[PDB]
């Protein structure tokens, strides 16, 4: 993290308009649809075979809410982006063995979902800051492959 | 691969992108240059600035080549050939950059087309671009 | 793409790998399971142990499918089809794993064939495997 | 890094047989040949167009020696793998703008070159430790994209 004072603000002033409950699951839904190998990990979940049945999965919307949760814990605790996630990193790496590049895919689709919802106010320099937050959050979860 | 119906979501999503394709291809350069600064290496002769006529002029080119992939999509290899010799022989673009531009491009379809941009179409557009990049890197392989 | 002469380095490098192909395909599984443990997820029903008859039996399969790519190389799509539906529909292997197995496979050609394994042939073998993986992930795209 | 006592030894007992002067350049040579976009960065160098002209480039062998050098500084200073490379990271990231995944390619081909030279004594568990060192060295150079 660095987040120049003028990046920090564009990021902070987006999130407060974010309907976490219904964005977290637009993202986790899009993840299983665009990158289907991720479905392997969610077979505890139900019917994931056609894109409608995912975006309308009460589970997929439930779990996603936990996920915008930990982006919230990151988006404003950026000082140790590493330390807020230690346990989750322990959960994703040496428990579920999710390869680190999925961590980038998820943050990337999150950005597509941030763009999809906010349209023109997701201006390029306001994107450029989110690619920094996301890349950081993704370097943090992956800290236990070392 | 690029199924009968992915071929349909792309011919449609680009269908309503129409008139704007050139503004969009240039918005997505601006996004790539901003977010992933490691790509600026290749355009030292561009003003990588917001108003820049060069990036705005190049948006037209990237958008022209995307169109000539949307139409001829059942045969990308032949159509995109000289761009798959320019980027791969002449320029030597690291193929990881193609992933990034594909992503900014999607963040641009998203930010301008919310109703089209259904999850299935996000998948199709991604599958489309993943094939454009595969074509663009095929001298490499 | 897979030029007239890359097609020649692979038909030759695999040529002298001959009799051993099955031992080698199994050495490279062992290497992948050891070095990048995140791949063990897919073989919970294997003894991912050194002497394991399953990994040694599977080495034969991976090596059989590599051969049936070395021969028919001018047409990977058609030949590898049912392995490009097994891995991509049935199994859902994360395509980043294909890069890793391709790498262990090269560390195995290297460790057993030093004189063959000239820098040009390292390139050819890599280009070959990059095409096998591209075929193996093509339902995905 | 972790390097279990029994990994640490297989790694340390390889390197001392390593002819640094002529391995560093087998690797940097193989890099420009198998992954040619890297050539963009070495146009200060000379003829790189056919694989023979690279493996016999006095420059390519010279520069590679600096590179097995910084693997040596890593292979036995593993405690801060981060700190031995700060300046080099500053050199590769925000000077030459080399994308972080080339850092993995280079360590990967190094392993192909370690295997090529030592044959059967490059046993799988002795490889598995080098993929850890290399991945670490590669996480360290890249520390300034954050
Ligand atoms: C920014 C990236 C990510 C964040 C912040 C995140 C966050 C979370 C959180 C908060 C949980 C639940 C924590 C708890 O139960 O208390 C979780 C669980 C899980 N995540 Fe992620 N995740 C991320 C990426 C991924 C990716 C890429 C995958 C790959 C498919 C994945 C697969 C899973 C799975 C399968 C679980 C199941 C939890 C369980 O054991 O019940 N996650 N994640
Ligand atoms: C969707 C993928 C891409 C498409 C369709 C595309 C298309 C094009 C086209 C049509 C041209 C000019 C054609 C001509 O003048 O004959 C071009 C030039 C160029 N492209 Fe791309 N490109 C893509 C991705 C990239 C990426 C990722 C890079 C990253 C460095 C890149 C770097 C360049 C450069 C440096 C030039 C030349 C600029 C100049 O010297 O005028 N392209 N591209
Ligand atoms: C060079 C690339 C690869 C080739 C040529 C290859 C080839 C094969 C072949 C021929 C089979 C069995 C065919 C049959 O029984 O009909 C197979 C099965 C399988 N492969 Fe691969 N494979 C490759 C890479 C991978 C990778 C990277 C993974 C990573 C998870 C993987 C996971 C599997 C699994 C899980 C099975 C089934 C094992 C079992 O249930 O018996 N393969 N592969
Ligand atoms: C393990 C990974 C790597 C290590 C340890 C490494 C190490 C070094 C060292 C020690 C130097 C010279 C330091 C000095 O001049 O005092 C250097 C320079 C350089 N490296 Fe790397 N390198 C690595 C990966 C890469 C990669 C992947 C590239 C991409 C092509 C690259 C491109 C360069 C270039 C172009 C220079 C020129 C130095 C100059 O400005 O004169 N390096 N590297």
């Amino acid at each position: 993290v660095h987040l120049t004072p003028e990046e920090k603000s564009a990021v902070t002033a987006l999130w407060g308009k974010v309907n976490v409950d219904e964005v977290g699951g637009e993202a986790l839904g899009r993840l299983l649809v665009v990158y289907p190998w991720t479905q392997r990990f969610f077979e505890s979940f139900g019917d994931l075979s056609t894109p409608d049945a995912v975006m309308g999965n009460p589970k997929v919307k439930a779990h996603g809410k936990k996920v915008l949760g930990a982006f919230s814990d990151g988006l404003a605790h950026l000082d140790n982006l590493k330390g807020t996630f230690a346990t989750l990193s322990e959960l994703h790496c040496d428990k579920l063995h999710v390869d680190p590049e999925n961590f980038r895919l998820l943050g990337n689709v999150l950005v597509c979902v941030l763009a999809h919802h906010f349209g023109k106010e997701f201006t390029p320099p306001v994107q450029a800051a989110y690619q920094k937050v996301v890349a950081g959050v993704a370097n943090a979860l992956a800290h236990k492959y070392h | 691969v690029l199924s009968p119906a992915d071929k349909t979501n792309v011919k449609a999503a680009w269908g309503k992108v129409g008139a704007h394709a050139g503004e969009y291809g240039a918005e997505a350069l601006e996004r790539m240059f901003l977010s992933f600064p490691t790509t600026k290496t290749y355009f030292p002769h561009f003003d990588l600035s917001h108003g820049s006529a060069q990036v705005k002029g190049h948006g037209k080119k990237v958008a022209d080549a995307l169109t000539n992939a949307v139409a001829h999509v059942d045969d990308m290899p032949n159509a995109l050939s000289a761009l798959s010799d320019l980027h791969a022989h002449k320029l030597r673009v690291d193929p990881v950059n193609f992933k990034l531009l594909s992503h900014c491009l999607l963040v641009t379809l998203a930010a301008h087309l919310p109703a089209e941009f259904t999850p299935a179409v996000h998948a199709s557009l991604d599958k489309f671009l993943a094939s454009v990049s595969t074509v663009l890197t095929s001298k490499y392989r």
